RNA sequence: AUACAGUGAAACUGCGAACUCAUUAAAUCAGUUAUCGUUUAUUUGAUAGUCAUGGUAUAACUGUGGUAAUUCUAGAGCUAAUACAUGCAAAUCUCGACCCUUUGGAAGAGAUGUAUUUAUUAGAUGAUUCAUAAUAACUUUUCGAAUCGCAUGGCCUUGUGCUGGCGAUGGUUCAUUCAAAUUUCUGCCCUAUCAACUUUCGAUGGUAGGAUAGUGGCCUACCAUGGUUUCAACGGGUAACGGGGAAUAAGGGUUCGAUUCCGGAGAGGGAGCCUGAGAAACG
C-alpha cells in the first residue's frame, strides 16, 4: 500500500511504498481524521506525526470520511444539484486500500527527503487590497499600489512585468459614483417636492375659481 | 414564436409575396394585433429600407425616434397616435388608421409632433396619496388635472410627459372608433346608452347623417365639435 | 335563526364595540350593487348574514343581466329560473320554443315564490353549477 | 478580552472586584462582540449561580435567538427560566445585557428595532429590577455636583457628548415611560434628579 | 357517499394480497380457549 | 398527486365525463399543513410566479389582538378547545383559521394594570364580567383570524361580547 | 463520543440533534471536534419532523414517516437512504407487512388506508371514520383499525373485504395491540377500561378496569403492550402511568409513574436482548429502561426535543427514537446487548 | 342579444374579381 | 500600463433552452364575455433620504496519487466578483407669536421609510370590505446600489478639498405588454330495434376549513335534501383521416384548389421528486 505524505506549509508532499504489511498494520481498523505516531511505522518515521486524510480502494473508489465500514457501499452523493447513487470506500482503513493520505502535522529529528526538506512557493498572490495589507502587514496611511506582487516573464530579449489589477481599491471614479448616486437621489427627492407644490398651488387655483 | 405572413393582420397592409414569416410585435406600449412595428413602417411602408438588416442599420443609426425617444429594437410596436420623428429628413409622422380600417402615415409638423392624445383608461390614487392617471399607450402620469375622468382624453407633451390640456366626454363632440366593425371612423357621437345583459354602447354620427353603434372601450374622443386637436387625413 | 350554524355567522372586518353602547343592534354593511337597481329595505335592516348577498355581503354584480320566471326554490339559499328563447329549426322550417335551465343564489332579502319574475346579474363562481345572483324581484 | 476569558484562574488573579466591575462595563458598552468577550470573561470567573444559566444569557447575546430567548426568559409562569433565589445573582448580568442592547442606535431594521421589545420586557421584571436598569441609565451622567452646587450648570461640564449622553437616557426614560405607565417606579435620585439636570442643560446651551 | 358507510363488497386489487399463515397459533386451542375462558379470573 | 380540475366530477344533468387531458401543473395541490403547538418549524414552499408561501407546522406563540382596547398582544398558544369543522382537530391540537384556541392572559394583563390603573380581579375602566372572569384563570379564548399554512403566522382576536357568548355555549354543550 | 449521563450506565447518543444550520456550518467549518464525524445513516432526517419509525423483521430495512408527508426507507448494508415516497396526507400509524420493506400498510390522517408495495402505492381505500391505531393479525389475515366510533374496523386482505367491526361500549379506541401468541386482541378506550377480545369467536372475552389511587382525574388508557409469553401485559395510561398486568389475575403486578404527567405513546418489552425481565416505557420528554419485576429504573433515554415514537432493534443496544426535530435520534446502550451487524464498528468509537 | 362588434378582413377586401 | 488598462483560452457569473400511438358529437372546436376571481421573465410608463469602501470560500491553475475504466476520483497548495456573506442623526415640511415691512426674516410648538400577517379607524367605479391614509402589533421578512466604462468637469480651498456630465447592470411597488388559467352565452350526425339519468371519485345546495396564483364540492367535516328530462335527459352507431365561410380562394373547374385547428397521450414500462415568469419537462 502506498502512502501518499503531505506536508501543508512547506507544500512538497510524496508518495513512498512499503511492501512490508507489518509496518502497515499500524494504520488498520482507524479512520479517516485520526493521528497515528509513525514511530510504529518504521525507525526513519520515528517523531513524525501522521493524520489519515483520505484513501483509495483498489478499484479506485475514494474513502468518504463520516461512514463506519471498511466496505465499499452506495451512497447518495451531490454530483458537484441533485444527489447521485455511488459507490465508495468506507472511512476506516482495512487492508484492500492500494493508497493511503497522510498529512504531517508535527516534524520529527531525522529528516525526510523530498517533503520535508524542500519548499514550494504559492502560485498567485493577493488580488484584494485588504488582502496585500494583511500580507505585508501595512498602516492604513501606506499605500498597496507600490506593494503589489510583480511578476516578471521574459519573451526573447525583451523583459514583461505583470501586476495584479486591485480590487476594493478607493478611487476617484468610485468617489463620483457614489457622490453622483447621492446628488441623485436628493435630485427625486427635490423634483417630488416641486411636484406636489405645483399640484397644490393648481388645487388652490381651482378652490378659487 | 415565428408569425406567418398570411397570419400577419390586415392593418399592416403587407405583400404577400414578400417572404414567408411576417415580423411579430415586441411587448411594449401597444397590444399586438393594434401595433405597427418599426421594421414595417419603415420597409414595406416607408420604402426607405430595402430588407431587415438596413432596417436595423437605420434603427441602429438613431434617425427613427418614437414619440420623442430613440427605439433600437426593430421590432419595437408603434400604434395608434404615435408620433415618429426621422430626424435625418426632418419629417414627422402621425399614426392614424384609415377608413377602410388600415393603418396610415400623417405628414406632421414640428409643433404637432410636440404633444400627443392619449385615452385615460384609469384614474386612481397611488401611493403617498399622489394621483395619477393611465393612458392608453400605457404611461403614468403624476398628478393630474382633478376634472379628468375614465375615457376622457389627454393631450400629453412629449418632452415632459405633462398634461397640456384634456377633452371630457361628452355628447356632440368629435371622437373617433379604434376597434371593431366600425374601425377607422370619425364622428361625433349621438349618445350612450346601457345595453341589457351587455355593456356601455355609443351611438355615433358622421358626416353624412349615417349612425353607428360601438363599444365604448373603442371610441377615442379627439376633439371637440368642428376643432379637431390633431390634423387629419384627406377623405374625412 | 341567523345562528343556526356551528361557527359564528358575522359580517367579515365589521366590529360593534361591547364598551359603548349603540342604539342600532348592530353595525350592518350594505353596498349600492349597480346597474341602477335599488338596495332592498329587508337588506338594509335585516339581521341576516349572507356572503353571497350582493347588497350585503362580498359577491359584485358584473357581467351579464339576465331575467327568468322562477321554477323551483327547495334548495337552500339558491333557485332555479327558467328562460324560454324561441328558436329556429330550419329542417322544420319553423319556430321553436326552448328553455334553458338557470340556477341561480337568491339573498335572503329577496321573498319568491314559484312563478315570479326575477332579474339576476352574473357574479363570480357560487358553487359548482351557480353563477348567478338576484337582483330585482318582480 | 479574549486573552483575559483565556486565563484559568481570573478569581485567583488579584484586583477580582475591580476586574469584575469593569467586566461589567465592558458588558453594559454598546458593541455586541466586546458584550460577548465579557460574557466570556464572567464565565470564567465561573459562579455558580450564572454557570447554571450560562446558555440563556448566550441566547440573549445572540441576534438570531434574542426574541425567542428573551420571551422564555421572562415569562415564568411560561417557564421555569430563572429560580428565586438564582433571580437575585443573574439579574444584573441580564438587567447590563438589556442596557447594552438600549444602547443601540436607532435603525429601520426590526433587527435594530429589537431594542423597543427589550424596553418592552422589562413589565416582566420587578420593581427593583427596573430601579436598578433606570440607575444604569442614568450611570455615566453627573447631577449630584449641579444638584449640590445650588442648581447652577457648569461651563466646563457643559459638552456636546454629555448632551448626548443625556438624550439617550432621556430616550431610554421616554421608552420605559411608554410600556410600564402608572406602574413606573419614579426615584427622586435614580430618574427625576437627572432629567431635570439633563433639562437645565438644554436651557443652558439653548441660553449660550 | 364518501366512504362515510361500510361496503361489504370484495376489492380487486385487494384480494389476494397475502396468505393466511395456516399452522395456527403458538398455543394449542384447547389451551387457547381455556386461558381465554379463565382469564382476568372470570 | 392532489388537484384541484373538475373533470373528474360529473356533469349537472348528470353525465359520466371522461377524463382525456392529464394532470397539469397549473390544477396543482399541496398537501394541507397540519399544524400543532410547539417549536416553530416553517416550511417556505415555491409558488406560481416565483413567489414564497410559508407553511406552518408548529406554533408557540402568536399575535392576538384586543379590539375595545386596540392593542395586539404576542402571546404562547395554550390549545385549540373548539374548531367549527373537526372536532378531531380539538382532539390533536391541529391549529387552523377560526379555531377557539386558549391564550395566556400576562401580556393583556399587565397592560391593564399598566394603562387603566386598576387591579383585575373609572367606569370607562371596567370591563366585561366574562373577560374578567377568564383572567382569574389566566386562559382567554380567542379566535385565530390568519390562515397558518400559507401564512405562515397565527394571529388572532380575542372573543368579546355576544361572539364569546355563543362560543362558550358550544363550549359547554361540548362538554 | 460523548455519553449522556446516567448512574452507572452510559447511554450513547450516536445520532441527534446536538438560519441554525447555516450558522452551525460557519461554526463547524472552523470546528476541528465537527470536522470528523460520525452518521451511521446517511440523510436519517426529515426537514421538518418524523411521525413513526419501524423496523423491518428481515433486519435490514427501516421504514420511516415525517413531514411534505413522506415515507424514508433506509438500507442498513448501505447505510443510506434508499427511497423517499411522498403521500397525499400525513400517516398516524402504519404495519410492514412482509419481512422486508417490500409490502406496507399506511393508515393516514385523511381516514384513509394506503398500501406500499415496492413498485410504489398501490390501493387506497378509505374507513368510515378516523382511525387511530393499526394493526394486523397473520393467521386471520386481517387488518384491525380503532377509529374514533366505538366500531373497531376489520379488514380481510386475503378475501379482500371489509368484515364486520367489533362494536365496544365505549366510543373511541386510542390504541389496539394483538398477542401473537394467544391471539388475543387488546383495545384501550378512551376511557379507562381496557377491553379483550377474541378474532375466532369474534366475541368479548373480557374487559378490564383500571383504578389508580394517585390521581383521582380521569384518564385515558393510550398504549397497549403484550409479551412473548402471552401472560403480562401493559397498559399506558395518559396520567404518566405504566401498569404491569398478568392476564390471569385482574390486579396490576405494578404501576410505574413517570412523573412528568404525559401520556405514554410506546411500551416495549426487551425479551431479545440479553438482560432480560426489562421494559421500556416512552412519554415525550423521557424514554425510561426498568425491571418489571422489582421497577427498578435501569437507564433513562432524555433527548431536548420531544418524541414521537421509539423502536428497538432486537437483540441489540441500540433504540430509533422519532423525534419532533429534523435529525432522528439513535440511542446506544452498551450493557444491554451488542452493537448490530450493520454497524459493529461504533464500540471503537464508544470507547474513543 | 349580442352584437359581435368585429373587424371583418373578408367585408374590407375588394372581391369584384 | 512603476494597480490594472491591447486582445484574450479555461473558469466563475448572467440569459435562453416551455416523432410515434390511440377517436371524443355541449365533449372538442368556433365566436362571445367575465377576472370588483387570478399569476409575470421581458417591453413600455411611473416609483425609494427616514464608508477614501467589510469578511470569506472556491473554480480555472499548480502539484502527489488511485483505478481495466467512464463527463470517475481522493490528499495537499493558490488567489478574484454584478458569486456568497456583511454593513453605514441629518434634512424636508405645517403652526409659525413677535419683529419690522411688504414679498420677508424669525421666539418657539410640532411632525415624519418600505414589505409581511392581523385587528381596529376613514379617491375611483353602474357597484366593493377597492385605491389611498391611519392606530396597536407581528416576521426564522424583505427592500432601501461596498457594482461597471467613456469623459477629466466646474470652483478656489490649490485644498491634491469640493463635486462634474453621458451611459451600463441592479432593486422596490404599481401599471402596461406578452401570455395563461378559469368563466359566459351562442351554434355540429343517425337513432326510442335506447326513458329514465345523478347521491356507484359528491350527486344538488348551505356553513366552516384545507388547498390553489385565484373563484369554486376542488377537497374535508357538519347539515339539509336536491339537480336533468319523452320538447328525448340518457344510451348506441358514426367509415369523428372528421368537421370548422378555420382558411386564401375558385381572376370563366359546376362546387374545385391551397392554407390553418385536428382532440389527446407517450418519448423502454408503472410510481415518487426537482428547476423556472411559464413544464406535472423530448432535461
Amino acid at each position: 500500500m502506498k502512502l501518499n505524505i503531505s506536508y501543508p506549509v512547506n507544500g512538497s508532499q510524496k508518495t513512498f511504498e512499503i511492501d512490508d504489511e507489518h509496518r502497515i498494520r499500524v494504520f488498520f481498523d482507524k479512520r479517516i481524521g485520526q493521528e497515528v505516531d509513525g514511530e510504529a511505522v518504521g525507525d526513519e518515521f520515528k517523531g513524525y506525526v501522521f493524520k489519515i486524510s483520505g484513501g483509495n480502494d483498489k478499484q479506485g473508489f475514494p474513502m468518504k470520511q463520516g461512514v463506519l465500514l471498511p466496505t465499499r457501499i452506495k451512497l447518495l452523493l451531490t454530483k458537484n444539484g441533485e444527489r447521485k447513487r455511488k459507490s465508495v470506500r468506507g472511512a476506516i482503513v482495512g487492508p484492500d486500500l492500494a493508497v493511503l493520505a497522510l498529512v504531517i502535522v508535527k516534524k520529527g529529528e531525522q529528516e525526510l527527503e523530498g517533503l520535508t526538506d524542500t519548499t514550494v512557493p504559492k502560485r498567485l498572490g493577493p488580488k484584494r487590497a485588504n488582502n496585500i495589507r494583511k500580507f505585508f502587514g501595512l498602516s492604513k496611511e501606506d499605500d498597496v499600489r507600490d506593494f503589489v506582487i510583480r511578476r516578471e516573464v521574459t519573451k526573447g530579449e525583451k523583459t514583461y512585468t505583470k501586476a495584479p489589477k486591485i480590487q476594493r481599491l478607493v478611487t476617484p471614479q468610485r468617489l463620483q459614483r457614489k457622490r453622483h448616486q447621492r446628488a441623485l437621489k436628493v435630485r427625486n427627492a427635490q423634483a417630488q417636492r416641486e411636484a406636489a407644490a405645483e399640484y397644490a398651488q393648481l388645487l388652490a387655483k381651482r378652490l378659487s375659481e | 414564436k415565428h408569425l406567418k405572413r398570411l397570419a400577419a393582420p390586415h392593418h399592416w397592409l403587407l405583400d404577400k409575396l414578400s417572404g414567408c414569416y411576417a415580423p411579430r410585435p415586441s411587448a411594449g406600449p401597444h397590444k399586438l394585433r393594434e401595433s405597427l412595428p418599426l421594421i414595417v413602417f419603415l420597409r414595406n411602408r416607408l420604402k426607405y429600407a430595402l430588407n431587415g438588416r438596413e432596417v436595423k442599420a437605420i434603427l441602429m443609426q438613431r434617425h427613427v425616434k418614437v414619440d420623442g425617444k430613440v427605439r433600437t429594437d426593430t421590432t419595437y410596436p408603434a400604434g395608434f397616435m404615435d408620433v415618429i420623428t426621422l430626424d435625418a429628413t426632418n419629417e414627422n409622422f402621425r399614426l392614424v388608421y384609415d377608413v377602410k380600417g388600415r393603418f396610415a402615415v400623417h405628414r406632421i409638423t414640428d409643433e404637432e409632433a410636440s404633444y400627443k392624445l392619449g385615452k385615460v383608461k384609469k384614474v386612481q390614487l397611488g401611493k403617498k396619496g399622489v394621483p395619477y392617471v393611465v393612458t392608453h399607450d400605457g404611461r403614468t402620469i403624476r398628478y393630474p388635472d382633478p376634472n379628468i375622468k375614465v375615457n376622457d382624453t389627454v393631450k400629453i407633451d412629449l418632452a415632459s410627459g405633462k398634461i397640456t390640456d384634456f377633452i371630457k366626454f361628452d355628447a356632440g363632440k368629435l371622437v373617433y372608433v379604434t376597434g371593431g366593425r366600425n374601425l377607422g371612423r370619425i364622428g361625433t357621437i349621438v349618445h350612450k346608452e346601457r345595453h341589457d345583459g351587455g355593456f356601455d354602447l355609443v351611438h355615433i354620427k358622421d358626416s353624412l347623417d349615417n349612425t353607428f353603434v360601438t363599444r365604448l372601450n373603442n371610441v377615442f374622443v379627439i376633439g371637440e365639435q368642428g376643432k379637431p386637436y390633431i390634423s387629419l387625413p384627406k377623405g374625412k | 335563526t341567523v345562528q343556526s350554524e356551528r361557527a359564528f355567522q358575522k359580517q367579515p372586518h365589521i366590529f360593534n364595540n361591547p364598551k359603548v353602547k349603540t342604539s342600532k343592534r348592530t353595525k350592518r354593511w350594505y353596498k349600492n350593487a349597480g346597474l341602477g337597481f335599488k338596495t332592498p329595505k329587508t337588506a338594509i335592516e335585516g339581521s341576516y348574514i349572507d356572503k353571497k348577498c350582493p347588497f350585503t355581503g362580498l359577491v359584485s354584480i358584473r357581467g351579464k343581466i339576465l331575467t327568468g320566471t322562477v321554477v323551483s326554490t327547495k334548495m337552500h339559499r339558491t333557485i332555479v329560473i327558467r328562460r324560454a328563447y324561441l328558436h329556429y329549426i330550419p329542417k322544420y322550417n319553423r319556430y321553436e320554443k326552448r328553455h334553458k335551465n338557470v340556477p341561480v343564489h337568491v339573498s335572503p332579502a329577496f321573498r319568491v315564490q314559484v312563478g315570479d319574475i326575477v332579474t339576476v346579474g352574473q357574479c363570480r363562481p357560487i358553487s359548482k353549477t351557480v353563477r348567478f345572483n338576484v337582483v330585482k324581484v318582480s | 478580552l479574549k486573552t483575559l476569558s483565556k486565563f484559568k484562574n481570573i478569581k485567583n488573579v488579584y484586583s477580582a472586584t475591580e476586574l469584575h466591575d469593569h467586566l461589567m462595563v465592558l458588558l453594559g458598552s454598546r458593541n455586541t462582540d466586546v458584550q460577548k468577550l465579557a460574557l466570556d470573561a464572567l464565565l470564567a470567573y465561573k459562579n455558580p449561580t450564572l454557570n447554571k444559566y450560562r446558555d440563556n444569557l448566550k441566547n440573549l447575546l445572540d441576534d438570531t435567538l434574542f426574541k425567542d430567548e428573551i420571551t422564555t426568559f421572562l415569562t415564568e409562569n411560561g417557564s421555569q427560566s430563572i429560580k428565586a433565589e438564582d433571580e437575585k445573582v443573574v439579574m444584573p448580568y441580564v438587567l447590563r445585557i438589556f442596557f447594552g442592547r438600549a444602547q443601540v442606535p436607532p435603525t429601520s431594521g426590526q433587527k435594530r428595532s429589537r431594542k423597543i421589545a427589550v424596553i418592552s420586557v422589562l413589565p416582566n421584571f420587578k420593581k427593583p429590577y427596573i430601579n436598578d436598569f433606570l440607575s444604569l441609565a442614568s450611570e455615566r451622567l453627573d447631577y449630584n455636583y449641579f444638584f449640590g452646587n445650588s442648581h447652577q450648570i457648569n461651563s466646563s461640564k457643559a459638552t456636546l457628548k454629555t448632551i448626548r449622553r443625556m438624550t439617550g437616557f432621556v430616550n431610554i426614560v421616554n421608552s420605559t415611560l411608554s410600556v410600564l405607565r402608572t406602574n413606573f417606579p419614579l426615584h427622586t435620585n435614580s430618574v427625576l434628579q437627572p432629567l431635570i439636570y439633563s433639562i437645565a442643560m438644554a436651557y443652558y446651551v439653548l441660553d449660550t | 357517499s364518501k366512504g362515510r358507510k361500510l361496503n361489504y363488497s370484495v376489492q380487486d386489487p385487494i384480494a389476494n394480497y397475502e396468505a393466511p399463515i395456516t399452522s395456527g397459533y403458538k398455543w394449542s386451542d384447547d389451551q387457547i380457549d381455556e386461558f381465554f375462558a379463565g382469564l382476568l379470573g372470570q | 398527486g392532489i388537484s384541484r380540475d373538475s373533470r373528474h366530477k360529473r356533469s349537472a344533468t348528470g353525465a359520466k365525463r371522461a377524463q382525456f387531458r392529464k394532470k397539469r401543473k397549473f390544477e396543482l395541490g399541496r398537501q394541507p399543513a397540519n399544524t400543532k403547538i410547539g417549536a416553530k418549524r416553517i416550511h417556505s414552499v415555491r409558488t406560481r410566479g416565483g413567489n414564497k408561501k410559508y407553511r406552518a407546522l408548529r406554533i408557540e406563540t402568536g399575535n392576538f389582538s384586543w379590539a375595545s382596547e386596540g392593542i395586539s398582544k404576542k402571546t404562547r398558544i395554550a390549545g385549540v378547545v373548539y374548531h367549527p369543522s373537526n372536532n378531531e382537530l380539538v382532539r390533536t391540537n391541529t391549529l387552523t383559521k377560526a379555531a377557539i384556541v386558549q391564550i395566556d392572559a400576562t401580556p393583556f394583563r399587565q397592560w391593564f394594570e399598566a394603562h387603566y390603573g386598576q387591579t383585575l380581579g373609572a367606569a370607562s375602566a371596567k370591563i366585561e364580567s366574562s373577560v374578567e372572569s377568564q383572567f382569574s384563570a389566566g386562559r382567554l379564548y380567542a379566535c385565530i383570524s390568519s390562515r397558518p399554512g400559507q401564512s405562515g403566522r397565527c394571529d388572532g382576536y380575542i372573543l368579546e361580547g355576544e361572539e364569546l357568548a355563543f362560543y362558550l355555549r358550544r363550549l359547554t354543550a361540548k362538554k | 463520543l460523548k455519553s449522556t449521563s446516567a448512574n452507572d450506565v452510559s447511554v450513547y447518543q450516536v445520532s441527534g440533534t446536538n438560519w441554525i444550520a447555516k450558522k452551525r456550518k460557519r461554526q463547524l467549518k472552523n470546528d476541528l471536534e465537527y470536522q470528523n464525524r460520525v452518521e451511521l445513516i446517511q440523510d436519517f432526517e426529515f426537514s421538518e419532523a418524523s411521525n413513526k419509525i419501524k423496523v423491518s423483521r428481515d433486519g435490514q430495512y427501516c421504514m420511516a414517516t415525517g413531514t411534505k408527508p413522506q415515507i424514508h426507507v433506509y438500507d442498513f448494508a448501505n447505510l443510506s437512504l434508499k427511497f423517499d415516497r411522498h403521500t397525499d396526507a400525513e400517516n398516524v400509524d402504519f404495519t410492514i407487512l412482509s419481512d422486508d420493506w417490500t409490502k406496507s400498510v399506511h393508515l393516514q390522517n385523511d381516514r384513509s388506508i394506503q398500501f406500499q408495495n415496492k413498485g410504489g402505492l398501490h390501493y387506497t381505500t378509505r374507513i368510515p371514520k378516523f382511525g387511530r391505531s393499526l394493526v394486523y393479525n397473520k393467521v386471520n389475515c386481517d387488518l384491525y383499525v380503532g377509529a374514533s366510533g366505538n366500531e373497531l374496523y376489520r379488514l380481510n386482505l386475503e378475501k379482500g373485504r371489509f368484515l364486520n367491526p367489533f362494536k365496544l361500549d365505549t366510543e373511541g379506541v386510542n390504541h389496539v395491540s394483538i398477542n401473537e401468541v394467544n391471539g388475543l386482541l387488546a383495545a384501550g378506550t378512551e376511557t379507562n377500561v381496557v377491553e379483550f377480545w377474541d378474532p375466532r369467536s369474534r366475541s368479548r372475552v373480557s374487559k378490564l378496569y383500571l383504578e389508580n389511587n394517585i390521581d383521582n382525574r380521569p384518564f385515558q388508557v393510550t398504549t397497549t403492550s403484550f409479551r412473548n409469553d402471552g401472560l403480562t401485559f401493559a397498559c399506558g395510561t395518559s396520567n404518566g402511568y405504566s401498569y404491569i398486568y398478568d392476564l390471569r389475575t385482574s390486579e396490576p403486578s405494578i404501576i410505574k409513574d413517570q412523573g412528568y404527567g404525559f401520556d405514554i405513546k410506546k411500551i416495549i418489552w426487551l425479551d431479545n436482548v440479553g438482560t432480560e425481565n426489562k421494559i421500556v416505557t416512552c412519554d415525550k420528554r423521557i424514554a425510561k429502561i426498568w425491571d418489571r419485576l422489582d421497577g427498578k429504573a435501569y437507564a433513562s433515554m432524555e433527548p431536548s426535543v420531544d418524541i414521537n415514537d421509539i423502536e428497538h432493534v432486537p437483540g441489540t443496544g441500540m433504540f430509533f427514537t422519532a423525534n419532533e426535530s429534523i435529525p432522528m435520534h439513535t440511542y446506544y446502550i452498551p450493557s444491554l446487548g451488542p452493537s448490530p451487524r450493520w454497524c459493529s464498528f461504533l464500540d471503537s468509537i464508544t470507547e474513543e | 342579444t349580442h352584437f359581435e362588434d368585429r373587424f371583418d378582413a373578408r367585408e374590407h377586401k375588394d372581391r369584384s374579381n
